[PDB]
RNA sequence: AAAUAUGUAAGAAGUCCUUGUUACUUAAUUGAACGUGGACAUUUGAAUGAAGAGCUUUUAGUGGGCCAUUUUUGGUAAGC
RNA sequence: GAGAACAGAAAUCUCCAGUAGAACAAAAGGGUAAAAGCCCCCUUGAUUUUGAUUUUCAGUGUGAAUACAAACCAUGAAAGU
RNA sequence: GGUUGCGGCCAUAUCUACCAGAAAGCACCGUUUCCCGUCCGAUCAACUGUAGUUAAGCUGGUAAGAGCCUGACCGAGUAGUGUAGUGGGUGACCAUACGCGAAACUCAGGUGCUGCAAUCU
């Protein structure tokens, strides 16, 4: 282009052009009531990559955003789970445990349990009396859209089970009936757990076998069959109410030679 | 005939400047506002809800109250022979704090600091700061610079 | 008409002068539910140096 | 050469102009849940204009996108009824291309006289494997220019293919 | 992007520390506002001046204006 | 701008560029780009009680706006509006 | 040092053209049974990380580049301007005295810095 153009180009912000964030909703997330001066506002940032998945607990400042907890989908195997990872039960096993993490980090995992016999309802968690309220957050589900069967609500589902406030409505939960507007528990529950990843297991154990053998490979290489993940999933989430806490990953390096790894790669000026 | 509206004479007052169009930075939403902060009143208009008057641009007041959104200040306004409170609710978009007190309590938590330091030497400081006094003696080497003379030039052939 | 000559010497004659600000402002215009509260504080805190 | 840079069909569109809607435009458009499979899209209109005789949002012509293997079968068969002799004036420069044709009938389809007898437009979009980044919603970006298609690319593409015979003018 | 002109501040109704009230607020024994009780209380935190500071009532006349500098608008231009 | 039968300077379809050169009922000005614009979905905060404030200003009215409170509602996954 | 998520300042960060990217990561990519939305599983949704790839995106590099930022014995103490004079001049306008004092330009340099958490031979 000319050189008028270029002068009286307005970039749009950094996190615009990469196209990453949108400030028409982080305006109103992050902005408080003035007369809560310096109180937090929590948000949940759930994050689904092509094999991960990311959830944070953020509170922000003006020195960028600052992270209360994190819980990462590349760590479930701890608890049990270790293939499906970008998943619905997946998702829910990952807000239960960002949940259960924050909570005992700061003191309420045991005044706040939460759900433990789970049935797939619409449930908050209604705050005790004459003691402390829940823990308060608020989903921000990036530039993800929003469709009923989703997996960010996965998550969604599995922190209000976890223990901590959540509000939400369950109109964007699987099994939501739009003629009558009414929920279907025994389906979402079928969800929470892999119900909706067993049929399909079941029914290319009899429509397309090679398919079958090509998808779900590790599981016959681990020798799983399609009823064990409703075993497997309930045996990772009182897993999580164990041991919920983030020992982290045993470094081989000391972030001084991964740094004299790369300085000689990265072609310096 | 003439009109005297809430936003005559305001082209240029609120209109952004030059690449600096478009949303406000968050970093204004952060700021936090208490009651007895100064803040200096600058609108924008990208934001219509909440703008003060064009007389109020520019003006420096005094919080006295906050709310969702929006904090009310004070301002002395002259009108005939007196001065007048003018209470006024204003979007934060529409606020900046003033450092001019700021530099006032750092020169407070500064001069504590050394008056309780010369106490217990035993001295004695002087804190009232003091304008631009005159300069002093001095003298002035000629090693490396000689004065060169000057004159003044003349008109001819310069034109 | 509309001629602004000797206004602003009429008006620096008996000056213009501050408003005099006071200590403990008007409560009228701020959030009526500070103020509620605020109401309650000051009753409790005399409440209580009354007994101490 | 490599992967990852082949100039794969995205998507064929199918267009027809009826001019005027009425039973004439369904005719044209019952023609297409056969052909392609799918059901049409009705095109509104845009200005007012009366050389043509139309007004605005009125539904004057269809179309209908088709991508898969379906795509490539029907191109294979529109092509026979160009003999495979298309011009290089017909390709774009973004790498891409169609063609119109005056007779439908000649694709294989079955034919009946009370339908009537219109055309229709053909047109092509191939891109290699990394287009999403230009159409997705988070982190939207540009390919690159090692990475586009062009004219030399597809007809050079189009004369491995087919036993083109392009015509270079 | 000037010059001139313009808003605010330059401390005692202040600064620091501690812990009391509330029906507001907080995940909360978190803050907000008001406080108690202690520390600084010398140069009380730029200059110049202060011919006293603040407040209140009540009431007269006036509500035809002109000249000059400088800027400036219609007007050809004026003691327009 | 490059292209596609009838198709033309202009009917519909596709790609690239495009900081806004468009549109936002209506005057001009300001403002606005995952919107304040274009399409779609649900709705009636165009509601109740009465007050404080800004503007014209005598700090009176009228008119129009601003920010909260106590209620009831909508919308949205929610923040929020 | 590299990468991801959230971000702050929002061009020193943009635009144009060529090159390199080990590790992991991200991404591209594979599959439609279910939830889901499409003229079309292209986008969005869901499933598997299984079959393949660094080609692009992304990051880092380079350039008589455009653009942007920064600073000047640059322009320039210029232009403009406040105050004064029984100063000049027919007037336009000008000079002087006490003061304030630019800009476009010209020159030189630069071309994202950084915060929280996790992770990488």
């Amino acid at each position: 282009k000319s050189s008028a153009y270029s002068s009286r180009f307005q970039t749009p912000f950094r996190r615009r052009r990469e196209g990453k964030t949108d400030y028409y909703q982080r305006k109103r997330l992050v902005t408080q009531h003035k007369a809560k001066y310096n109180t937090p506002k929590y948000r949940l940032v759930v994050r689904f990559t092509n094999k991960d998945i990311i959830c944070q607990i953020i509170s922000s400042t003006i020195t960028g955003d600052v992270v209360l907890a994190a819980a990462y989908s590349h760590e479930l195997p701890r608890y049990g789970i270790t293939h499906g990872l970008t998943n619905w039960a997946a998702a829910y096993a990952t807000g239960l445990l960002i949940a259960r993490r924050t909570l005992q980090k700061l003191g309420l995992d045991e005044t706040y349990k939460g759900v433990e016999e789970v049935e797939g309802e619409y449930e908050l968690t209604e705050a005790v009396e004459d003691g402390p309220r829940p823990f308060k957050v608020f989903l921000d589900i990036g530039l993800q859209r929003t469709t009923t069967g989703a997996r960010v609500f996965g998550a969604l589902k599995g922190a209000s089970d976890g223990g901590l406030y959540v509000p939400h409505s369950e109109n964007r939960f699987p099994g939501w009936d739009f003629e009558t507007e009414e929920i279907d528990p025994e389906l979402l529950r079928s969800y929470i757990f892999g119900g909706h990843v067993s049929q399909y297991m079941e029914e290319l154990a009899d429509d397309d076998e090679e398919r079958f053998s090509e998808l779900f490979k590790g599981y016959l290489a681990d020798d799983i069959d399609a009823d064990s993940l409703e075993d497997i999933y309930t045996s990772a989430h009182e897993a999580i109410r164990a041991d919920p806490a983030f020992k982290p990953t045993e470094k081989k390096f000391t972030k001084e030679q991964y740094a004299a790894e790369s300085k000689k790669y990265r072609q310096t000026k | 005939g003439k009109s005297h509206g809430y936003r005559s004479r305001t082209r240029y007052m609120f209109q952004r400047d030059f690449r600096k169009h478009g949303a406000v930075h968050l970093s204004t939403y952060l700021k936090v506002y208490k009651v007895g902060d100064i803040v200096d009143i600058k609108a924008n208009g990208s934001i219509q809800k909440g703008m003060p008057h064009k007389f109020y641009q520019g003006k420096t007041g005094v919080v006295y109250n906050v709310t969702k959104s929006s904090v009310g200040v004070i301002i002395n306004k002259m009108v005939g022979n007196r001065y007048l409170e003018k209470r006024l609710n204003l979007r934060v978009e529409h606020i900046k704090h003033s450092k001019c007190r700021q530099e006032f309590l750092e020169r407070v938590k500064a001069n504590a600091a050394k008056r309780a330091e010369a106490k217990a030497q035993g001295v004695a400081v002087q804190l009232k700061r003091q304008p631009a006094q005159p300069r002093e003696s001095r003298i002035v080497s000629t090693e490396g610079n000689v004065p060169q003379t000057l004159a003044p030039v003349p008109y001819e052939t310069f034109i | 008409n509309h001629t602004a000559h000797n206004q602003t010497r009429k008006a620096h004659r008996n000056g213009i002068k501050k408003p005099k600000t006071y200590k403990y402002p008007s409560l009228k215009g701020v959030d009526p539910k500070f103020r509620r509260n605020h109401k309650h504080a000051l009753h409790g805190t005399a409440k209580a140096l009354a007994a101490a | 050469q490599n992967p990852m840079r082949d100039l794969k069909i995205e998507k064929l569109v199918l267009n027809i102009s009826v001019g005027e809607s009425g039973d004439r435009l369904t005719r044209a458009s019952k023609v297409l849940e056969q052909l392609s499979g799918q059901t049409p899209v009705q095109s509104k209109a845009r200005y007012t204009v009366r050389t043509f005789g139309i007004r605005r949002n009125e539904k004057i012509a269809v179309h209908v996108t088709v991508r898969g293997p379906k795509a490539e079968e029907i191109l294979e068969r529109g092509l026979k009824v160009k003999e495979y002799q298309l011009r290089d004036r017909n390709f774009s420069a973004t790498g891409n291309f169609g063609f119109g044709i005056d007779e439908h009938i000649d694709l294989g389809i079955k034919y009946d006289p009370s339908i009537g007898i219109f055309g229709m437009d053909f047109y092509v979009v191939m891109n290699r494997p990394g287009a999403r980044v230009t159409r997705r919603k988070r982190c939207k970006g540009t390919v690159g220019n090692s990475h586009k298609t062009t004219k030399e690319d597809t007809v050079s593409w189009f004369k491995q293919k087919y036993d083109a015979d392009v015509l270079d003018k």
